[PDB]
């Protein structure tokens, strides 16, 4: 298409709307109500232009640009006077009403509001009359709520009803007195509520987190990262004040998470600003707890390790690659340890196995919304994968946008694509041992155990394609409720089949690769995703080594006599007699850690490692996507007496001492060069982002704005002299403004957005190379395989089905996107939003045992009684009992058990 | 009190000693001679300070010597350039003892708005200063004050009196800040004139 | 149309003499905010045009100012030629009254220009500065060694990948440097320096600084003595080098104007002045007739401090040492007035872009009438005191002597300039903040630039500026003191106290800075030294992408060898007492 705007050329897509196409080509147009993932609406009328019927008018006509289509020869001007008139009365109307609050506004300084007010020019007030206002309301831990703030542009309910699926959020009254909150007071429902506070363009929905700590936009210093509390990988902009970590943004990603995170990612960093993290080496001489420099603790960790005999080490899905690898480099590949269980490692074995070579495509993030029919076997991933759910959500949503644009509906006109679609919708079937956070927009939801979960999808996968392994002993009922998956699935395009590791099954992976086997088979563009638990759950998979319980039979046999645990707490791997019998029959444990855990009571020696916002590293997410993380700020700038490396620069510096009795620290790309070098899978790693000695245009990349403040004054209370600024030997960005963050730098690492006139989130659109598509130099990110040009054959061992057995339980895992992750939990925010634990019954076995709700039962796992109250779950099956995974005293470990003697306490 | 150059230790101070130190104290006080030393615009207010509608020469403290040998203070007044610093130091080891150090301004005290490639942050990276002055610049009777700081400074130090016998350490005053001396009445201020009259 | 319009200056006579001499496709044309035609250049064809423009028949007779652009990081090129860096040449023709600025596009490879010396002789320390400060090398340059920075220094300040901050101090390369200073003056060697036979067996050397006992600044000059005469001389420079444009890239474009204050730092609001300027045409703002005749005042109350200043320490150079006592309890008078107005003395920061910082306090008209009855009467007893006394006048009349081509070709300005018969005052010229409201006159010599005759035309300005004070007393307008424009930065105060709109406009220009839209502008100021001027480039964005200031008290450092040549020490003292220089201008 051809369009002209203001005298010039350009060229654009017709499917666009002329909003996106102006702002994609760096045109300033002011806008409220829209926004690129949620469509047009036409509310605000703030982004009013002129167009003309042909090229000799001179009238024209003001139009919306946002529902006005992109269409070849068109004709508009912005800076037309009457449009810049409307534009500017639009913002005067917007301010009538609007409360005095910008000093007192968690937005001041990142607020669209603002921008777009300065935008148009309107600084001069003629309203002389009274202002509305508004009562707030209370709506939980995480999101503060400021009616009077609101412009009525109805982006929160668009995103949160229409894209999110949340429920508890709306718009009240009428005229003027439209409200946007809450039915009533209380938590906002949604897993994805946090987004509200880069949605709305005021200053209603804000960070209750970052509002404690409160500090403004420019004093930030921010860093690419990567989030830390699951698989996914959703890239993060943390930004730290003061020596602590003040907010978690949303960075965007055109490939993974573009616009949105999930609230655990968002508001679960409190851990980072923990007072009980460990700052200096503190080594335990008898029972006292010295506290060295790093040279000291090399030195004495060199010596000790050096009169062992075997050492081993201990790693972890929570640390990175290059730390994982150096303590495999440490101790050796046949010492080396992945600090998850026997039965963890297999089914993540078998997930990347499935992943890299089965034939199969598997989606990243963003690509899961364009698919035809989801199939989620035994994963509940709203409560794992949350930002996954999302985007099934879109990928449902997807039959109504198909169903508009027979009809020659455009994309972004969300309103028609929503009333064609009215709740017809792309089919979609969660299996599960209850019910799930899908099942509102789920065609079919099967509650069941593990092994029924297993033997559906065999069975769907034999009733696509006969060469599978058949299911015997299937009743009609269910059996009618196969073919209708089937028929689904055998209909589509694009199905798409999500299982993971968090079911605890090995049958539930087998049966979703038997399910995409056999629709590949069919010609069917089939994709998979498996959901891993943790950060580098993939990266230590890839790396591979022996499991939790393998070291600790060495260390409880003897043949081992010193352990490296590396950023791994043991408890949630393997039963807490076992690991600290263990670690107290080893004469020395030596824990590299970020985080106070229980095991540092028996450590010997305790490295004070960093953490993700202390730390660069890489890390692969579940899609096999190598993705690296970088330092956002240096923890030893405040406190100068803080010891706090990273892990493989501490690793690294006890190898080179206890080898040569030197301490040589690192460089990270050598760390990066080494792994590369001695492990071919991860090779993929050294381009997921530049090396240290990238530039732009030979300048660095700022970690803070250019208006980064008080530098002559932060730190005058220790010294009124001005530190020295912290080096960054290891990456290419800077602890400082003095750097390079413009939207044209030739760069897919991107700190944070800001732009000249635009200081919100809103600045991403000139980040990009076109408004809500990819970043402008590609996305930052590498996936490590390729799809296999060959497949797997079909998992024969079709499992039996579940046969409760009296006096044992089998425990049926519950996860909860607050609590279940280990390091979100330590966040003192979670705490109030954290369910407290009960325990899941059955209502038949429930009354069996004479047990009512709320009532105490105590059961007893590995010789250990607990005690927990009592829900009936209608949905969960008979002989099951149901178990908070990941909570305190209950491991992810415990999934799939079984439980002896559970009776009321 | 004390500092002892050569700790924190406390007071020396037979009573014919103390006075003999008290007469060389209420001399060295009264009779300053700074060194004409101009780096930047606070010089500018210094030499106005030793004009007619201020003068210093009052205090004793005007006679300006262009020698460093003859110098008994010397004012920093002005940003301490990289190119400059070699030469302050140079002037400064020429000076004898005993001498004291003003820095005048924000650019002497830290570098000021000068956080740049060529400037020293502040003259106290490698000369010891007396008094601090801020301002940018500092008023003429903001260096009187200074001036008059730094002879109460000198008002009971203790020095030896002969390089031949005694005690030949330097024992300078830890004062009370006058941070803290003023909290009382800076505090208690409730209303200034407003700004929109003469 | 307003005098802040984009243009491109097609219609200039220069542009149709520079097509028909070198064709069309010769040069390409740029329009810009400056107010003059900006014309790209091939950099082969650099010294015929630059030789055409000096053959016209009302030729570009000065080199107001040659410097350096790095222009990789700029972003809004359109119109523009590939360039990684540009060198900029900025001509004035006094007979035409009209200007030009020629830029030279250079890829980063290739980083070399020649010489503008055989044209006009002050592109030498122009040259030596561009690279020292953008490593930019000039062909056939005759010493090209850095002016700023010393010798042994890495780098190039003014470069975009060059951090701006203060490094960390080491007292050993303190020491190292006292090293170099005590052994310079053992290892000098008189080829570095320019010159030529180093010791004719009677040439001796000696150094005048950098020790300055006076308010001119410090900096060193290495004089070649036959007996008493100086025979050849360099002066050594760059001992105040404050990293202003540097800064100028470093801070919002208000939050600069206090750097602005410290360039002349005798001048005050004369230095705010076209800064704000320029930066009210990047913006388009034009203020109204208060806000002209406001600044104006300011403007002639600190030219009249600067020039007592000088008088007074043009005496004290003398011998005289009295009137400096009295010139400076007039200053207070003056200061009694600033401190009223703007609640500062020498760095008042009370220009703003749009307007000025507050109105006038109630009751500034006393004050400044007692200062316009306190003056005359002073200022004549100074005269008659110590400028007319004829021991003072052999020491100054006939001093340092040039004519109307050596100010020319040296880019001199002000007095100095005027004292050759040259009547070339910016407030005439090109007028500027409503100057065309007042009456006064501006002297001018015979057409010898003495000592003498420098200092007895900066006491008639004195007078005339005494004159424009009295008519601003007397004819004061009623209005605004800010613009009503929406960048006018910060909007007035008691709007932003009680109105939602104006206190979000000064949250966003006080913290993020005000946006002025990719232009570039330009701005010339008849200061208190000579001509002052503002050359900004914007980006786009809320710091300015590159800020050039051109001072004067530059050129006339670099004119003293020509003018001292072949004169005695105590002449060269009394020349550098009547040039009006300050260090901190010369430097920057
Ligand atoms: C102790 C005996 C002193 C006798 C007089 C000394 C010389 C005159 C006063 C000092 C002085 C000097 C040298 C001087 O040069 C000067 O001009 C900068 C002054 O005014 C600020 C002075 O006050
Ligand atoms: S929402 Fe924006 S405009 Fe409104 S008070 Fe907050 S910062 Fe100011
Ligand atoms: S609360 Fe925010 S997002 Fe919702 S309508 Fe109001 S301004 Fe828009
Ligand atoms: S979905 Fe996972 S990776 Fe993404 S924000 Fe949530 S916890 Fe972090
Ligand atoms: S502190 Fe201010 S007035 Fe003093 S030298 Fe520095 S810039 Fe000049
Ligand atoms: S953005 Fe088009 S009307 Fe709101
Ligand atoms: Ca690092």
């Amino acid at each position: 298409a051809t369009i002209h705007v203001d005298g010039k050329e350009y060229e654009v897509n017709g499917a666009d709307n002329l909003l996106e196409a102006c702002l994609s080509l760096g045109l300033d147009i002011p806008y409220f109500c829209w926004h690129p993932a949620l469509g047009s609406v036409g509310a605000c009328r703030q982004c009013a232009v002129k167009q003309y019927q042909n090229a000799e008018d001179t009238r024209g006509r003001l139009v919306m640009s946002c529902m006005t289509p992109a269409s070849d020869g068109t004709f508009i001007s912005i800076d037309d006077e009457e449009a810049k008139q409307f534009r500017e009365s639009v913002v005067e109307w917007l301010m009538t009403n609007h409360p005095h609050d910008c000093p007192v506004c968690e937005e001041g300084g990142n607020c669209h509001l603002q921008d777009m007010t300065v935008m148009t020019g309107h600084s001069f007030r003629r309203y002389r009359f009274t202002k509305r206002t508004h009562r707030n309301q209370d709506l939980g831990p995480f999101i503060s709520h400021e009616m009077n703030r609101c412009i009525a542009c109805y982006r929160c309910v668009r995103y949160y009803k229409d894209y999110a699926g949340g429920t508890d959020l709306g718009v009240y009254g009428a005229h003027d007195n439209v409200y946007f909150g809450r039915p009533e007071d209380g938590t906002l429902e949604s897993e994805f509520s946090g987004n509200l506070v880069e949605i709305c363009p005021t200053g209603v929905f804000t960070d209750k987190t970052h509002s404690e700590r409160y500090n403004r936009k420019w004093d930030m210093q921010f860093a690419p990262s990567i989030c830390q509390q699951c698989s996914i990988g959703c890239n993060i902009s943390p930004g730290e004040r003061y020596g602590e970590l003040r907010r978690i943004e949303n960075r965007y990603n055109g490939t993974v998470n573009h616009y949105f995170l999930c609230d655990r990612g968002r508001f679960g960093y409190g851990y980072v600003n923990l007072k009980d993290r460990p700052r200096q080496p503190v080594q335990r001489r008898g029972d006292d707890f010295i506290t060295l420099n790093a040279e000291q603790a090399m030195q004495g960790a060199a010596d000790i390790l050096r009169q062992s005999k075997k050492v081993i080490g201990i790693g972890s899905p929570r640390a990175s690659v290059e730390s994982n690898f150096a303590l495999r480099e440490l101790v050796g590949e046949e010492n080396f340890y992945t600090g998850i269980a026997h039965g963890e490692q297999e089914r993540l074995q078998l997930a990347l196995k499935v992943l890299r070579e089965g034939g199969i495509y598997t989606p990243a993030l963003r690509e899961i919304e364009s698919y035809d029919a989801v199939l989620v076997l035994g994963e509940d991933v709203t409560q794992t994968g949350a930002r996954v759910a999302l985007a099934v959500r879109q990928a449902v949503k997807g039959k109504a946008r198909e169903m508009a644009a027979a009809q020659k509906v455009a994309d972004w006109q969300i309103a028609a694509i929503l009333n064609i679609g009215q709740r017809a919708k792309h089919p979609l079937f969660v299996t599960n041992v209850d019910d799930t956070r899908l099942d509102d927009i789920a065609a079919w939801t099967y509650r069941a155990p593990v092994e029924d979960q297993a033997r559906l999808g065999f069975a769907i996968a034999h009733a696509l394609d006969n060469s599978a392994p058949a299911v015997d002993g299937i009743e009609p009922e269910l059996q009618s409720k196969i073919d209708v998956i089937v028929q689904a699935l055998a209909g589509a395009k694009k199905p798409l089949i999500i299982s993971g590791t968090n079911a605890g099954s090995l049958e539930v992976i087998q049966a979703a690769a038997n399910v995409a086997k056999a629709l590949k088979g069919r010609g069917a563009d089939v994709g998979i995703t498996m959901i891993a638990r943790s950060v580098n759950s993939m990266g230590l998979g890839i790396m591979g080594g022996g499991s939790l319980e393998e070291a600790l039979t060495e260390l409880e046999t003897g043949r081992a006599d010193a352990v490296v645990v590396l950023e791994n707490d043991l408890h949630r791997h393997a039963s807490a007699t076992r690991v600290n019998a263990a670690l107290a029959k080893a004469p020395l444990v030596m824990v590299v850690d970020h985080q106070r855990t229980a095991i540092m009571e028996n450590a010997h020696l305790v490295l004070s490692a960093a953490s993700f916002a202390e730390s660069d590293g890489t890390v692969i997410n579940n899609e096999g996507r190598a993705q690296r993380f970088f330092q956002v700020y240096d923890p030893a700038y405040y406190d100068s007496k803080t010891v706090m490396l990273e892990s493989w620069r501490w690793l690294h510096s006890l190898h080179s001492t206890l080898l040569s009795r030197e301490v040589d620290w690192t460089q990270l790309d050598h760390v990066i060069d080494a792994v590369v070098a001695k492990i071919p899978e991860l090779a993929g790693i050294k381009d997921a982002a530049p090396d240290a000695t990238f530039r732009i245009r030979g300048q660095k990349l700022a970690r803070e704005p250019h208006r980064y403040s008080g530098r002559t004054a932060m730190r005058a209370n220790i010294s009124v002299h001005e530190p020295r600024q912290p080096q960054d030997i290891d990456t290419m960005f800077t602890f400082s403004m003095e750097g390079n963050n413009q939207p044209t730098a030739h760069r897919s690492q991107v700190p944070f957005a800001w732009a000249p006139g635009w200081n919100s989130p809103q600045a991403w659109n000139k980040f990009q190379d076109e408004v809500g598509g990819k970043l402008r130099f590609g996305d930052p990110g590498v996936r490590l395989f390729e799809t296999s040009e060959n497949g797997l054959d079909y998992f024969t061992s079709v499992p039996a089905r579940f046969q409760p057995q009296d006096g044992k339980w089998r425990i049926a895992p519950y996860y909860h996107l607050f609590g279940s992750d280990e390091l979100s939990q330590r966040a003192p925010v979670f705490q109030s939003r954290m369910p407290q634990p009960y325990i899941k019954l059955n209502p038949a076995d429930a009354a069996k045992l004479g047990v009512n709700a709320g009532t105490r039962v105590s059961f007893s796992y590995d010789g250990n009684t607990v005690t927990l109250p009592v829900e009936i779950a209608e949905g969960l099956t008979a002989g099951q009992v149901g178990l908070p995974m990941g909570m305190s005293g209950i491991a992810p470990v415990l999934a799939g058990a079984h439980l002896e003697d559970l009776k009321e306490a | 009190d004390y500092t002892l150059t050569r700790e924190i230790v406390t007071d020396p101070l037979n009573v014919f000693m103390g006075k003999l130190n008290d007469m060389v104290n209420w001399g060295r006080k009264n009779s300053i001679w700074p060194y004409n030393f101009g780096l930047s615009c606070c010089y500018v207010e210094m030499v106005t300070s030793f004009t007619a509608v201020h003068d210093v020469a009052r205090f004793g403290a005007e006679v300006l010597r262009a020698s460093p040998r003859q110098a008994d203070l010397m004012v920093v007044a002005g940003t301490c350039f990289t190119k400059m610093a070699p030469v302050i130091q140079r002037l400064y080891d020429q000076m004898l003892e005993p001498k004291w150090v003003i820095s005048m301004g924000a650019c002497a005290n830290s570098g000021g708005m000068y956080d740049i490639y060529s400037v020293v942050q502040g003259v106290d990276k490698f000369i010891p200063v007396d008094v601090y002055i801020p301002g940018c610049p500092p008023r003429p009777e903001a260096y009187m004050q200074a001036l008059m700081l730094l002879q109460e400074s000198i008002g009971k130090e203790r020095r030896p009196l002969s390089w031949v016998v005694g005690d030949q350490g330097v024992y300078r005053a830890n004062m009370q800040s006058e941070r803290e001396r003023k909290r009382g009445e800076r505090i208690a201020v409730t209303n200034l004139r407003t700004p929109d009259e003469i | 149309e307003p005098a802040w319009q984009t243009r491109d200056h097609l219609d200039d006579p220069v542009i149709g003499e520079l097509r028909n001499r070198f064709g069309p496709d010769a040069f390409t044309v740029q329009a810009t905010r400056t107010g003059v035609p900006v014309v790209w250049i091939k950099r082969e064809q650099l010294l015929e045009v630059g030789d055409f423009l000096k053959k016209l028949p009302k030729p570009y007779v000065m080199l107001f100012d040659l410097h350096g652009m790095d222009e990789r990081l700029r972003t809004h090129r359109e119109g523009l030629p590939a360039a990684d860096f540009s060198v900029f040449y900025h001509l004035i023709s006094i007979d035409r009254n009209r200007d030009i600025m020629l830029k030279v596009a250079l890829a980063e490879n290739d980083l070399h220009v020649p010489t503008f010396t055989k044209l006009f002789p002050n592109a030498n320390w122009y040259e030596r500065e561009t690279w020292d400060l953008f490593g930019i090398t000039f062909d056939g340059h005759p010493n090209l060694r850095r002016i700023m920075m010393p010798q042994t220094w890495k780098g190039h300040p003014l470069r975009k990948d060059y951090p701006a901050r203060a490094t960390e101090f080491s007292p050993f390369e303190l020491t190292k440097a006292k090293q170099d200073l005590e052994m310079e003056a053992l290892t000098f060697k008189p080829e570095e320096w320019g010159m030529k036979r180093g010791t004719n067996e009677d040439f001796m050397f000696l150094n005048l600084g950098p020790n300055h006992p006076s308010a001119h600044g410090a900096f060193r000059i290495v004089l070649q003595l036959d007996g008493e005469e100086i025979v050849d001389c360099v002066p050594d420079i760059g001992y105040h080098h404050r990293g202003a444009e540097k800064m100028g890239e470093r801070q919002s474009w208000h939050s600069y104007i206090p750097y602005t204050d410290r360039i002349e730092y005798l001048g005050g609001c004369v230095n705010e002045m076209p800064y704000v300027l320029a930066v009210e045409k990047l913006a388009g703002i034009t203020v109204p007739d208060r806000v002209n005749v406001i600044r104006v005042m300011l403007s002639e109350l600190f030219r009249i401090n600067s020039h007592l200043l000088y008088i007074s320490t043009f005496i004290q150079d003398v011998g005289a040492m009295t009137p400096v006592f009295f010139a400076f309890t007039d200053r207070q008078k003056i200061y009694d007035l600033v401190e009223a107005i703007t609640g500062f003395r020498m760095h008042p920061a009370w220009f703003r872009i749009g307007g000025v910082a507050h109105d006038l306090p109630r009751g500034w008209d006393r004050l400044l009438r007692e200062f316009l009855d306190w003056m005359p009467k002073r200022l004549a007893s100074y005269e008659k005191a110590a400028l007319q006394n004829t021991i003072l006048k052999g020491r100054s009349q006939g001093v340092a002597a040039y004519g109307a081509k050596e100010a020319l070709e040296w880019g001199t300005t002000g007095a100095g300039l005027r004292a050759t018969g040259i009547d070339f005052d910016v407030r005439k010229a090109r007028p500027y903040s409503g100057y065309e409201n007042f009456d006064f006159e501006i002297p001018v010599g015979g057409g010898v630039s003495d000592c003498y005759t420098r200092v007895m035309l900066k006491v008639e300005e004195l007078r005339q500026s005494l004159r424009i004070l009295e008519q601003c007393l007397n004819n004061m307008p009623e209005g605004p003191f800010k613009a009503d424009h929406p960048l006018t930065t910060p909007p007035p105060k008691e709007r932003t106290l009680q109105h939602i709109e104006t206190l979000i406009t000064h949250f966003l220009q006080v913290s993020w800075g005000p946006v002025m839209p990719a232009n570039e502008s330009f701005q010339m100021i008849e200061a208190t030294k000579g001509i002052n001027s503002y050359y900004l480039t914007s980006d786009g964005s809320t710091m300015s992408y590159r800020t050039r200031i051109r001072t004067p008290s530059y050129a006339h450092l670099q004119q003293i060898p020509a003018a001292i040549r072949g004169s005695l020490v105590s002449d060269l003292i009394v020349y550098l007492g009547s040039i009006d220089f300050v260090m901190s201008d010369v430097d920057r």
